[PDB]
RNA sequence: GCCCGGAUAGCUCAGUCGGUAGAGCAGGGGAUUGAAAAUCCCCGUGUCCUUGGUUCGAUUCCGAGUCCGGGCACCA
RNA sequence: AAAUUGAAGAGUUUGAUCAUGGCUCAGAUUGAACGCUGGCGGCAGGCCUAACACAUGCAAGUCGAACGGUAACAGGAAGAAGCUUGCUUCUUUGCUGACGAGUGGCGGACGGGUGAGUAAUGUCUGGGAAACUGCCUGAUGGAGGGGGAUAACUACUGGAAACGGUAGCUAAUACCGCAUAACGUCGCAAGACCAAAGAGGGGGACCUUCGGGCCUCUUGCCAUCGGAUGUGCCCAGAUGGGAUUAGCUAGUAGGUGGGGUAACGGCUCACCUAGGCGACGAUCCCUAGCUGGUCUGAGAGGAUGACCAGCCACACUGGAACUGAGACACGGUCCAGACUCCUACGGGAGGCAGCAGUGGGGAAUAUUGCACAAUGGGCGCAAGCCUGAUGCAGCCAUGCCGCGUGUAUGAAGAAGGCCUUCGGGUUGUAAAGUACUUUCAGCGGGGAGGAAGGGAGUAAAGUUAAUACCUUUGCUCAUUGACGUUACCCGCAGAAGAAGCACCGGCUAACUCCGUGCCAGCAGCCGCGGUAAUACGGAGGGUGCAAGCGUUAAUCGGAAUUACUGGGCGUAAAGCGCACGCAGGCGGUUUGUUAAGUCAGAUGUGAAAUCCCCGGGCUCAACCUGGGAACUGCAUCUGAUACUGGCAA
């Protein structure tokens, strides 16, 4: 099963999320398909924060990939008209 | 190591002291296996005081073997010490701990040569109270040859100044109360009485910083590097910065576990023998001898002036004078070692039987600090005490 | 192999365990090392005060 | 061993004793057939091909035997009768 | 981390005035400048061609109060950077918050205007910074904070930077304590004395 | 933790059963050379591993140690 | 708009010289070690050697929404008995929630670890068909009617234990028929043949025989054709050293036919032919995980493959298969072997190259910590449980980077040291002295951000006979941090607690004086020391780095000293003693003509990180990070014909 879920990486205390396609049996930092994005949760109010590329998450999700728990939080917080 | 052991009933550290094949060891035997039968506690062998192929093809001991016996009033930890004239080294450390003794005086032989030796040694480092034990008794079927023994040991112990008359003598075989006779039995559960009655609550050093002297060195397989003695003063908590100080120079290192006869603990305390593990430290590096302090406390020292009492024939020491260069063994909390001494100016001899001071030059550094005692031995037999007066280094 | 011994003066005989370190004297020819003056049974050199990481003594 | 589930131990052996029956059962059948083969015309070998068919078509769906593994014992097998016969 | 020896050596040494002991007075005339660098001062040096690319070198660490484990890193970004090595060099030493400081006229000294920026005193775009090290970037307004505003070291040692060149590529407002760093320091604007080449010349080989 | 061996002037070795230890090879002093090497003329240059004891007297006889050698064990 | 801005020499053969040519040195760099000295912090890292041997706890479980269990356990409900009639005793009740032990599902094959082997079975780059694919996900449509078992539990025994047997008994999504089946499988087609499992949340209406049936809805089950993700297999080139290894090879090389493989194949057989590889290095021997990269370099190259990422390999040693979608299975099974193991002598264990830790080896390398709070993983509708994966914490200057250790004034140019032509100089504004700070430690108080959620509510929507239950939800509640006495802030006290260790004859920045006398010693190269040593030892003085500094080892550089870019061979090292000559390298000249080389274009690819440039975020930096460029390549596809090759003439 292909999902959608976060890698970490960033320092230590310095977390930064790269939000990508893999496969289920695939280490969080390992193998993927391909990266669609990224979250920094230390990013607070600035020019860049959370980037979550829709275009390619139509090609896996509406093939048959899943979302993570954080990553379809994501994907609400992106929003579709706000 | 796995049953915590719970702090109740006060501690206390016995052992038997007395002349070489004179029930000193069977002792320790007859009372594990008659505390254990009516009590309950832990039941234990004679064979398990001393195995080894040194303790068996001889029949002899020279390790300082350890037992604990349990009673309503008090928690006691033997110490069953060597015996011989040869192994007075490795008993000294036995002795030092050992706050109440148990001398072994037997009523065929009676008092001989090495008994006076080991009360000696004895008084020199600390053995507070003493109890006779006659360990033959059923050998001489008679009542007049018997109490004769008894007489010369209230003698000797009189003679070198201990209490004598007042001592509780016990009469008793060890064997018999080995297998299971009521008479027999019953005679050395009261010398488990005389122990309770006349020794009293040792006065223990809970308040002033930790130290504990290295009686003996262990490598378990699994854990590490593990150190034995008595806790001289102050406490052990799990997790805290311990340096080791003496011979050869100073190590950092920290404590990872106290126990008391393969039991856990959580605060080794003061006055009770504890086997203190050590973190990151090999089996060769650290010696006997060593003292485990609290870091910045003690300071190991290759010179120092003390002032030495002589002993003189009467007493029992040398019964000639010497000058600069002579080099006897200076016995601080456990192990020996070798110094020159360099004598004050003005003096041209120091004779026998005589108070002063000198620097005393050490080959190997030891920890020491202002108002420590030693006993100075050279010769197989003991020569001055003294006490610690200023640091050099 | 032989090692020099550096220093004024030295400790080691017969047997002593010692450390080597790379260094050849060009002297004597065929001695390629040298002993580390601290290390193990080879002590520091008595009474230097000047370049003692060399020689391997401590502060006065 | 120091795991809780061993349990896949017996019950791979209680498997293999229900999965080597109805495997041997299979390949007896299969056997039958190469047995009417030889010296024969077409009548007895394709009877046994008839019994046999059921069968192995059964065990490839029950993930016993492979789709391919069934779907080649009726390719060779069927060549076998209507080469020589 | 720091030199924290005798400061006045230094200048001798290397001849010229330093700036480390500049302070309340002006000039010094007190300790035999330029013929007494130690002992064996009298001493006219032969001086090689390595030897006059160490002593430049040392005479702008010196100045700045700067380490060769630092000053080495000033090269590699200096070379990194467009334009030219040489002047890359020394407008980075220039961007340092502790130079700034000095350069402003809060701290008599370099070493006075490190300290004042280390010990919390110095603030810049609405937020305290420890760093000595700090490059400043264009465009920016350092300060002294409020509680330490006008204290005895400050008003004294900001009647002495009157006396001083006074850069054109900062200014200051003398009434609150208040700085504006604006453009990237030019080489003409400052020294025309110290040889950039030279330290140039050390690195490369 | 205990059994055993080993140590003699700068180096390699003799000498002892209490009678106070020597040999070569070095090293040093002088005449000679810038200093040497030889040449010539004179010297042991010593805590008998350390220290104590039995004695009139101990390298030598008997303890106790030093650092090193090899041997056997104990698992809070 | 930015992506390279890049190439240094010096000492040393000689009385001197120019050349040749080694030797050494100045710079980067590390998994480092050692010696001396040690304050903090931040981010990284931390058994390279014995793939040596291992005590202890722990690293994989999970659902009651599969099933018997009316339950091992702890607790509500119809009813019971004592008596302080609600205090106590106590049988029934899926019935209180759940769950010890089972039975079945899915996991255990991932995640971790380590490079023993492996020089090609492997890896890399680019292609390629003969394939399979649990979980996820498109579509189509099923899922109908039966049976015999079987554990647990008893029952009864055997065993020291591990672990059984014998008599019942019973459940299912366990198990097997049967009907049922096609664009499925097979056949030339006609035909034949091939499956399924059921659960849980609610119900008006009517059957009640009360176990309700039947509407419901979510989830599962099953067949096919599919995507996606994995994996299996094939080819081409590339991927170390040795010819003082020249021949190797019989299932060997190919065919026909049978078997076997998910799939094709000497995969494996039977026969048939006599091959196949080999000088563009087979075979044999030694060494080796490989790549992205790392370090170095002006670049070509040279070295290297710790950490992060992909692939392979292996799991006490040597084998085999079972189970499964996937293993010939690190914490499964079965044998055998060596070593530890416990017993009752019958027999049993056991597998740290998971995490801690031990002994041993070594120059050398760490806690038997806390935590699932986050980020993934496992099962499950979920809640949650599980997790040495991950996140933290401890230790270690092992690195990279930041701030420390005061800051002004201070002449009697003090004392003391050191030097002297004894006039003085120098240490030295150094110190003391006065003026000030108060970073960082040390105390005392504020206090983020890592937290998204999940639940009890609800609202409309979803969904239906229904103002239900689940799908989506938006509003009200009280919560979730191992880190944690957190990041950071603010008050306190007072310079207070906070500096060494190399070197100083030349190369190479910096000099005197005493001691010693080819002795003691130094030395990276040359060389210093023989009674006036700048080189030895100390002292003063300096210089260079500074919480580091030097020494050692290791790679490249300089070395144009293996030279492709870029060297030579009369006398310095170096033309075989001289011919002939096959294979091989090269080839006059003009027409053709292809398009192999060559060149141009275009598309695909060259994983991410790394490097590089412009940003951005941590007080700054290291560090993290967005986008770009790049990944110098390889493939194919279209062209160009000058050159080179081929084929003619
Ligand atoms: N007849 C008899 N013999 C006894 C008695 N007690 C002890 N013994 C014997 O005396 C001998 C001494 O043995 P042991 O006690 O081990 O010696 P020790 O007293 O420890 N001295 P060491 O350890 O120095 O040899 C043994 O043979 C023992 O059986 C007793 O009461 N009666
Ligand atoms: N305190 C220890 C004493 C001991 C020392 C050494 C051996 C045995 C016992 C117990 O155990
Ligand atoms: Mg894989
Ligand atoms: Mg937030
Ligand atoms: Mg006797
Ligand atoms: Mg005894
Ligand atoms: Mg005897
Ligand atoms: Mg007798
Ligand atoms: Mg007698
Ligand atoms: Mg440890
Ligand atoms: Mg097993
Ligand atoms: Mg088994
Ligand atoms: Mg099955
Ligand atoms: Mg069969
Ligand atoms: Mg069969
Ligand atoms: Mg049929
Ligand atoms: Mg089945
Ligand atoms: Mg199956
Ligand atoms: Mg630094
Ligand atoms: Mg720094
Ligand atoms: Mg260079
Ligand atoms: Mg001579
Ligand atoms: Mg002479
Ligand atoms: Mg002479
Ligand atoms: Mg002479
Ligand atoms: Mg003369
Ligand atoms: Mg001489
Ligand atoms: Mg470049
Ligand atoms: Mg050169
Ligand atoms: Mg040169
Ligand atoms: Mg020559
Ligand atoms: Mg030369
Ligand atoms: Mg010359
Ligand atoms: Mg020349
Ligand atoms: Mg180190
Ligand atoms: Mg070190
Ligand atoms: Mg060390
Ligand atoms: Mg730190
Ligand atoms: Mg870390
Ligand atoms: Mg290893
Ligand atoms: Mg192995
Ligand atoms: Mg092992
Ligand atoms: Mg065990
Ligand atoms: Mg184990
Ligand atoms: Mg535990
Ligand atoms: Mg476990
Ligand atoms: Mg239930
Ligand atoms: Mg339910
Ligand atoms: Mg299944
Ligand atoms: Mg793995
Ligand atoms: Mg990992
Ligand atoms: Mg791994
Ligand atoms: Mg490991
Ligand atoms: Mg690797
Ligand atoms: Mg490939
Ligand atoms: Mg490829
Ligand atoms: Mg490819
Ligand atoms: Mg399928
Ligand atoms: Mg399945
Ligand atoms: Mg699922
Ligand atoms: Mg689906
Ligand atoms: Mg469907
Ligand atoms: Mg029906
Ligand atoms: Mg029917
Ligand atoms: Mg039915
Ligand atoms: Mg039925
Ligand atoms: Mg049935
Ligand atoms: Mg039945
Ligand atoms: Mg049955
Ligand atoms: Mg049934
Ligand atoms: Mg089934
Ligand atoms: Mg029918
Ligand atoms: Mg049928
Ligand atoms: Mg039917
Ligand atoms: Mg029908
Ligand atoms: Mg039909
Ligand atoms: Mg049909
Ligand atoms: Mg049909
Ligand atoms: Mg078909
Ligand atoms: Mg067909
Ligand atoms: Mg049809
Ligand atoms: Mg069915
Ligand atoms: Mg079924
Ligand atoms: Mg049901
Ligand atoms: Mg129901
Ligand atoms: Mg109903
Ligand atoms: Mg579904
Ligand atoms: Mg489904
Ligand atoms: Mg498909
Ligand atoms: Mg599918
Ligand atoms: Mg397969
Ligand atoms: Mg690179
Ligand atoms: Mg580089
Ligand atoms: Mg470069
Ligand atoms: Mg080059
Ligand atoms: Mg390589
Ligand atoms: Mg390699
Ligand atoms: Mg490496
Ligand atoms: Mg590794
Ligand atoms: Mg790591
Ligand atoms: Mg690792
Ligand atoms: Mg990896
Ligand atoms: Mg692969
Ligand atoms: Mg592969
Ligand atoms: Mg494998
Ligand atoms: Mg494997
Ligand atoms: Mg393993
Ligand atoms: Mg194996
Ligand atoms: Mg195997
Ligand atoms: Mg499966
Ligand atoms: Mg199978
Ligand atoms: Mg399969
Ligand atoms: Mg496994
Ligand atoms: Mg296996
Ligand atoms: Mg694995
Ligand atoms: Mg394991
Ligand atoms: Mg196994
Ligand atoms: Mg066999
Ligand atoms: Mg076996
Ligand atoms: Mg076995
Ligand atoms: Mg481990
Ligand atoms: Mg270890
Ligand atoms: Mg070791
Ligand atoms: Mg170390
Ligand atoms: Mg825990
Ligand atoms: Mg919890
Ligand atoms: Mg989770
Ligand atoms: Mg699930
Ligand atoms: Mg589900
Ligand atoms: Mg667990
Ligand atoms: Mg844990
Ligand atoms: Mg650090
Ligand atoms: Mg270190
Ligand atoms: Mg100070
Ligand atoms: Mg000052
Ligand atoms: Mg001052
Ligand atoms: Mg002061
Ligand atoms: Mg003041
Ligand atoms: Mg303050
Ligand atoms: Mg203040
Ligand atoms: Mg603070
Ligand atoms: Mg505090
Ligand atoms: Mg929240
Ligand atoms: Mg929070
Ligand atoms: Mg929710
Ligand atoms: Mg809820
Ligand atoms: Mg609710
Ligand atoms: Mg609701
Ligand atoms: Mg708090
Ligand atoms: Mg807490
Ligand atoms: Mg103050
Ligand atoms: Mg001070
Ligand atoms: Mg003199
Ligand atoms: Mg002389
Ligand atoms: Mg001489
Ligand atoms: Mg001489
Ligand atoms: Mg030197
Ligand atoms: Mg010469
Ligand atoms: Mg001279
Ligand atoms: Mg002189
Ligand atoms: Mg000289
Ligand atoms: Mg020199
Ligand atoms: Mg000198
Ligand atoms: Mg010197
Ligand atoms: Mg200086
Ligand atoms: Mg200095
Ligand atoms: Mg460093
Ligand atoms: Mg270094
Ligand atoms: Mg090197
Ligand atoms: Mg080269
Ligand atoms: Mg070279
Ligand atoms: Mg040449
Ligand atoms: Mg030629
Ligand atoms: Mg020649
Ligand atoms: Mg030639
Ligand atoms: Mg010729
Ligand atoms: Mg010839
Ligand atoms: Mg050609
Ligand atoms: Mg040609
Ligand atoms: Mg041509
Ligand atoms: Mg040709
Ligand atoms: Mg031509
Ligand atoms: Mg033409
Ligand atoms: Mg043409
Ligand atoms: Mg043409
Ligand atoms: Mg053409
Ligand atoms: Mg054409
Ligand atoms: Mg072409
Ligand atoms: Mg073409
Ligand atoms: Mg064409
Ligand atoms: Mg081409
Ligand atoms: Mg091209
Ligand atoms: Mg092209
Ligand atoms: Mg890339
Ligand atoms: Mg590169
Ligand atoms: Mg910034
Ligand atoms: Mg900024
Ligand atoms: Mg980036
Ligand atoms: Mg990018
Ligand atoms: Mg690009
Ligand atoms: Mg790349
Ligand atoms: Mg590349
Ligand atoms: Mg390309
Ligand atoms: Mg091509
Ligand atoms: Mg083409
Ligand atoms: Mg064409
Ligand atoms: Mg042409
Ligand atoms: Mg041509
Ligand atoms: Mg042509």
């Amino acid at each position: 099963m292909v999902t959608i879920r976060l890698a970490r990486h960033g320092a230590k205390k310095r977390p930064f999320y790269q939000v990508v396609v893999a496969d289920s049996r695939n280490a969080r930092n390992g193998r993927f398909i391909e990266r669609v994005g990224f979250f920094n949760p230390i990013a607070s109010e600035k020019e860049e924060g959370t980037r979550l590329d829709l275009d390619r998450i139509a090609h896996w999700v509406g093939q048959g990939a899943t979302i993570s728990d954080r990553v379809a939080a994501l994907i609400k917080e992106v929003n579709k008209a706000a | 190591s796995k049953e915590k052991f719970e702090r109740t009933k006060p501690h206390v550290n016995v052992g038997t002291i007395g002349h070489v094949d004179h029930g000193k060891t069977t002792l320790t035997a007859a009372i594990t296996t008659v505390l254990a039968k009516t009590y309950g506690g832990a039941a234990r062998a004679f064979d398990q005081i001393d195995n080894a192929p040194e303790e068996k093809a001889r029949g002899i001991t020279i390790n300082t073997s350890h037992v604990e016996y349990d009673t309503p009033t008090r928690h006691y930890a033997h110490v069953d010490c060597p015996g011989a004239a040869d192994y007075v080294k490795n008993m000294i450390t036995g002795a030092a701990q050992m706050d109440g003794a148990i001398l072994v005086v037997a009523a065929t032989d009676g008092p001989m040569p090495q008994t006076r030796e080991h009360i000696l040694l004895g008084r020199q480092v600390g053995v507070p109270y003493i109890i006779v034990f006659l360990n033959k008794c059923d050998m001489v079927d008679d009542e007049e040859l018997l109490e004769l023994v008894e007489m010369e040991v209230r003698e000797l112990l009189s003679q070198y100044d201990f209490p004598g008359d007042d001592t509780p003598i016990v009469r008793g075989s060890a064997l018999k109360a080995l297998e299971g006779d009521a008479e027999w039995e019953a005679k050395i559960l009261e010398l488990a009485g005389f122990l309770d009655s006349y020794i009293p609550e040792p006065e223990r050093a809970i308040d002033k910083p930790f130290l504990l002297p290295i009686e003996d060195v262990f490598s378990i397989s699994g854990r590490g590097t593990v150190v034995t003695g008595r806790v001289e003063r102050g406490i052990i908590k799990v997790g805290e910065e311990v340096e080791i100080v003496g011979i050869k120079e100073t190590q950092k290192s920290t404590c990872t576990g106290v126990e008391m006869f393969r039991k856990l603990l959580d605060e080794g305390r003061a006055g009770e023998n504890v086997g203190v593990l050590l973190r990151g430290i090999k089996r060769e590096e650290i010696e006997r001898g060593q003292v485990l302090a609290k870091p910045g406390t003690i300071k190991p020292h290759t010179k120092f002036e003390s002032e030495v009492y002589i002993l003189s024939k009467d007493e029992g020491g040398r019964h000639t004078p010497f000058f600069k260069g002579y080099r006897p063994q200076f016995y601080f909390r456990t192990t020996d070692v070798t110094g020159t001494i360099e004598l004050p100016e003005g003096v041209e001899m120091v004779m026998p039987g005589d108070n002063i001071k000198m620097v005393v030059t050490l080959i190997h550094p030891i920890a020491m600090d202002d108002g420590l005692r030693f006993a100075i031995r050279e010769g197989g037999r003991t020569v001055g005490a003294g006490v610690v007066a200023k640091v050099l280094s | 192999v032989t090692s020099y011994i550096g220093g004024e003066g030295h400790n080691l005989q017969e047997h002593s365990v010692i450390l080597i370190r790379g260094g050849r004297v060009k002297d004597l020819p065929g001695v390629r090392y040298h002993t580390v003056r601290g290390a193990l049974d080879c002590s520091g050199v008595k009474d230097r005060k000047q370049a003692r990481s060399k020689y391997g003594v401590k502060r006065p | 061993n120091i795991k809780s589930a061993k349990k896949r131990a017996i019950q791979s052996e209680k498997a293999r004793k229900h999965n080597a029956s109805r495997r041997s059962m299979m390949r007896t059948f299969i056997k039958k057939v190469y047995a009417a083969i030889e010296a024969g015309d077409k009548a007895a070998a394709q009877k046994a091909f008839n019994e046999m068919q059921p069968i192995v078509d059964r065990q490839a769906a029950k993930g016993l035997i492979h789709k391919n593994k069934a779907a080649r014992h009726k390719a060779n097998l069927t060549a076998q009768i209507n080469k020589l016969a | 981390a720091r030199y924290l020896g005798p400061k006045l050596k230094l200048s001798r040494r290397e001849g010229t005035d330093l700036f480390l002991k500049s302070g309340v007075r002006a000039i010094d005339t007190k300790c035999k400048i330029e013929q007494a660098p130690g002992q064996h001062g009298a001493r006219k040096p032969r001086l090689s061609d390595y030897g006059v690319q160490l002593r430049e070198k040392q005479k702008v660490r010196r100045i700045y109060g700067v380490l060769e484990r630092q000053f080495r890193n000033y090269y590699k970004e200096a070379a990194r950077l467009k334009g030219n090595t040489g002047e890359n060099l020394l407008a980075l030493l220039e961007g340092r918050l502790d130079n700034v400081v000095y350069r402003m006229g809060f701290g008599a000294t370099r070493a006075e205007a490190r300290q004042l920026v280390s010990h919390k005193a110095i603030m810049v775009n609405g937020r305290v910074v420890n760093i000595a090290s700090y490059q400043v970037s264009p465009n920016d307004v350092v300060s002294i904070r409020e509680k330490a505003k006008k204290q005895s070291r400050v008003k004294a040692a900001l009647e002495l930077a009157e006396q001083r060149e006074k850069p054109t590529w900062l200014e200051v407002d003398a009434g609150k304590m208040e700085g504006t760093f604006k453009r990237k320091p030019e080489r003409s604007d400052l020294s025309a004395d110290i040889n950039e080449h030279l330290i140039v010349e050390l690195y490369s080989k």
